[PDB]
RNA sequence: CCGUAAACGGUCCUAAGGUAGCGAAAUUCCUUGUCGGGUAAGUUCCGACCCGCACGAAAGGCGCAACGAUCUGGGCACUGU
RNA sequence: GCACCUCGAUGUCGGCUCAUCGCAUCCUGGGGCUGUAGUCGGUCCCAAGGGUUGGGCUGUUCGCCCAUUAAAGCGGUACG
RNA sequence: GGGGCCUUAGCUCAGGGGAGAGCGCCUGCUCGCAGGAGGUCAGCGGUUCGAUCCCGCUAGGCUCCACCA
RNA sequence: GGGGCCUUAGCUCAGCUGGGAGAGCGCCUGCUUUGCACGCAGGAGGUCAGCGGUUCGAUCCCGCUAGGCUCCACCA
């Protein structure tokens, strides 16, 4: 993954692409990534800093990271100490996973004085720490330790940084074949993991690259292709790319002979962290942001369920009543005799030639009459339970349909669809308490498409914005972002287009020929008085799409 | 509730209540109503609590006319203060009722309903009531 | 004043906005603050939390053996209190 | 609230001692209605005859708590 | 409870002829620029031709008092 | 004695005026993490203080029993 040879390649690239330059704009919209906005030699660049736990990166991004809330502390600081300055140099320290930025920012009394921002990726220990270069204290961190919590290597606010524990191996690049197989002692079979534990800023996936590249473990076989693979990194040569084998997806900036897959090339690494993390990164941010919201709609989801197996158990209680108001009817048929303590006393068939065995009902002591009369009474209450459970049940059905609906539109939605859908969940009631923003395409053949991510925007896209003879899109019994198409005729390839868009804002984004309707506009009508996203159509016509995320990217219009 | 929303002076003389009543005095709209007998101050909330009174046992029939309206406002001054010091600041308005004047006013209805509505809603009002019904002569 | 997890960022104002050490105090209205100890029961007392209306460094701050016809709590013995 | 009596003096809180009076009655006595099965209860009558506690905290009345009791009643008498 | 000062953009604050800064968000331009979203100027009602600007009141936020038996 | 608010997972607490029980901390299971106790999903735990009435379902509405906070006046 983006191991040290990975970031020894990021330095390259990123001192090929920004040498000198001016960090204009310094943007952190979410609680790991920060945006620098580099004004480099030529046009404008945007390098992404991110300390996830589990998606940490770093490379120029190129699409835009929209919502710019209001900015955390971290990013006022650096907006205080780094905006206005120039990069002097990006050098890794030595081949560990650690990038040093060396900042030669004018301080905000006019002299200069440089600053060096230190970038660590280690998953989920990855942080971001500015120092003032001169004493190397630590001015601010992204993540504030103590020091009790990860008592080595704190990190305050004027206490001098400290650098992450050594690891113990040798530098992998320019160490001679000698040096690289004096030391691994291969004895049973633990290659890769001996490679990585005895190599620095080796990740799993390059040795199990490597012992592939080998062929046959052998004690010169094994160390050769070891040699081969880290000059060639030495000496540059990058051939990045996406391999994957079932669904769950790779990187590296090398080509794969083993776990062979689908594998797509990219010119350089910027484009292949922009389409690798395309789904992922936006995926852990509206979970992190929403995630209460998502729990308690499956929460009354798994109530509404329960519910409905608890309605139709009392649905069985109401064939249960009625041999109770039979077994009534018979005691009082019969009530002339024994009245007092009167129990198992059997009862001759009043109904059918079968002349059933003699039955022997059971009374407690209230009265004769009114036992028999309690049974009839539980049977009136059974009738009315007949009626309202299965009202009960039509209204559990129609707020499963839509809390399906709202786990879609949760599910496929960006940091500011899930806060709009926050905001219509609370409307609702459901959640305790002026033309919006949507997200518009632009097909091949210039013509606009719009797509509503949420039932607030869905709602008056169809019934404010749209004319008349715009083509209009959903998938066929499965919930999905409502499509328009904002021209009088719609071309063959626009349909198609917008069907792929449709089918990839869908529940069905994992699935394959999704099927997926088109219609005008005029033909969709809501009822009065149901629950607000619900759109219904006839007269509509069906195509075969395939949700691949490439066409969604390429038909961008921001 | 009922209130004047502007007044000309936030702050008036209680004024006299002698005599019977200048006007209102004649049931011309309903069938049956309220005739007062003696004269104090009808604050707006008894004239609501008067008119839910009637409101509630009419649930199904015509319309209640209320005849009188609190356009008097009254000064309270503040609790625990000495005498003087300015006038206190208004608290509530009130309607100047005078004797022999029509208070509220019921058609529509048949004659035991209207006459239960009326003795409900003189059990709210601090005034001797009577039942008086519109003469034909004529 | 407003945020952000003492500390940092934005703004007004001044000469500059309380450092160390203490803190419900001979200082705390709310208030008999909360918890624990002591008693069967503790608006007093003791030890911590800071939430200090309105502690604070020679109108000195925090501790301190010995000392006091000093003040405030708790025990043994002792008794007509 | 007012300022009628007292500024050539009407000693003001809380306790101790001694009490007395009115029930709008805390218990004890006699009853009605109860959604009063019995015990225990709820509400409203008649009834002042008698009795209505020992402590910890705080100057405290009040209040909280401990242990009882048939109950640990409200007030007036220059807040006796 | 009684005097005095304010309620103005998301935040902090200046301000009778029709109202603005710094920070927060954008816009193209390679340590600074020239522009835009957002203002019931807390609300009501009177004086005139118009009120943030003058006034009588309601809620709110600070400051000083609430003493003698 | 007089009014009010609550008793909900081991702990702190929401649950909108009856439509079918949850957040955080806490305890396990599995994945992942080169490395600094920095990550994710999935499980339990509740007779909603105890009992019995109402209706088709009651923390919610009702009656009857255990409990805890508030709320009540001095004074010279």
């Amino acid at each position: 993954s983006f191991d040290g040879m990975f970031t020894y390649g990021m330095t390259h690239e990123l001192n090929e692409k920004i040498m000198g330059g001016r960090i204009t704009k310094i943007h952190q919209p979410y609680k790991h990534d920060v945006i620098f906005h580099i004004r480099a030699k030529g046009k404008n660049q945007k390098l992404l800093l991110s300390a996830h736990p589990s998606y940490s990166r770093v490379h120029i991004t190129a699409q835009a990271y929209e919502n710019p809330s209001e900015p955390p502390m971290f990013c006022m600081l650096l907006r205080k100490h780094i905006e206005g300055g120039f990069i002097e140099k990006i050098e890794q320290a030595g081949l560990d996973r650690i990038m040093i930025f060396h900042i030669k920012s004018r301080n905000e009394i006019g002299d200069e004085t440089v600053r060096k921002l230190y970038v660590e990726i280690m998953g989920r220990h990855s942080n971001i720490i500015l120092t003032d270069a001169a004493e190397n204290v630590i001015i601010d961190g992204l993540k504030h330790l103590s020091p009790s919590m990860n008592s080595y290597r704190t990190v305050l606010p004027g206490q001098d940084y400290k650098l992450p524990p050594a690891q113990d191996k040798i530098s992998p690049l320019e160490a001679s074949e000698d040096d690289i197989l004096r030391h691994l002692s291969f004895q049973e079979g633990r290659l890769d993991k001996q490679i990585v534990d005895h190599f620095s800023g080796v990740s799993p996936l390059f040795a199990k690259e490597a012992v592939h590249r080998a062929g046959l473990a052998n004690k010169v076989t094994l160390p050769k292709a070891l040699l081969a693979l880290f000059a060639e990194v030495k000496e540059h040569r990058f051939i990045p790319n996406i391999t994957t084998v079932n669904g769950k997806e790779y990187f590296y900036l090398l080509e794969l002979t083993h776990l062979k897959g689908e594998a797509r090339r990219f010119d350089s690494l910027s484009e292949l962290l922009d389409r690798f993390y395309f789904g992922k990164a936006e995926r852990d941010r509206v979970k992190q942001q929403a995630q209460d919201l998502e729990r308690f709609v499956v929460n009354e989801r798994k109530k509404n369920a329960n519910k409905i197996k608890k309605l139709e158990k009392t649905l069985e209680y109401s064939e249960n009543a009625k041999e109770f108001q039979l077994y009534g009817e018979l005691l009082t048929a019969n009530l002339y005799m024994l009245k007092k303590g009167d129990k198992q006393a059997e009862v001759i068939n009043y109904y059918d030639e079968e002349s059933p065995t003699i039955t022997i009902p059971l009374n407690p002591n209230k009265t004769p009459s009114e036992n028999a009369q309690a049974y009839f009474t539980k049977y009136q209450k059974a009738k009315n339970s007949v009626a309202v459970v299965e009202e009960q049940i039509r209204l559990a059905q129609e707020e499963i349909e839509y809390f399906d609906q709202l786990i879609q539109q949760l599910s496929s939605a960006s940091p500011r669809d899930i806060s709009e859908i926050r905001e219509e969940l609370v409307e609702g009631k459901y959640l305790r308490p002026h033309n919006p923003v949507l997200e518009t395409y632009e097909s091949t053949s210039g013509l606009t498409i719009l797509v509503g991510k949420n039932n607030r925007q869905n709602e008056y896209l169809t019934t404010r914005v749209a004319a008349r003879d715009d083509i209009w899109l959903h998938t066929k019994d499965i919930p999905g972002s409502h499509v328009v198409i904002r021209s009088s005729e719609p071309d063959e390839q626009t349909i198609m287009e917008a069907a792929t868009i449709a089918a990839y804002f869908s529940k069905a984004k994992d699935s394959s020929s999704v099927p997926v309707d088109y219609t005008k506009i005029r033909h969709v009508k809501k009822p009065n008085g149901a629950k607000p996203g619900f759109v219904t159509y006839d007269s509509q016509h069906t195509v075969f799409v395939t949700p691949d995320a490439d066409t969604v990217i390429k038909l961008k219009k921001s | 509730m009922l209130l004047p929303k502007r007044v000309k002076y936030r702050r008036e003389h209680r004024g006299k209540m002698r005599g019977r009543a200048k006007g209102g005095t004649e049931v011309h709209f309903g069938e049956f109503g309220i005739q007062a007998l003696e004269a104090s101050w009808i604050t707006n909330r008894q004239i609501e609590a008067a008119r839910i009174a009637m409101t509630r046992y009419m649930k199904r029939g015509g319309k209640v006319w209320i005849k009188i309206f609190p356009s008097k406002p009254y000064t309270a001054k503040p609790l625990e203060v000495r005498m003087g010091s300015g006038k206190g600041a208004p608290e509530g308005w009130v309607a100047v009722v005078k004797p022999g004047k029509v208070l509220f006013e019921i058609s529509g209805v048949s004659e035991e309903v209207a006459r239960e509505a009326l003795r409900l809603a003189s059990h709210k009002l601090p005034i001797k009531t009577k039942f008086v019904k519109r003469e034909e002569i004529g």
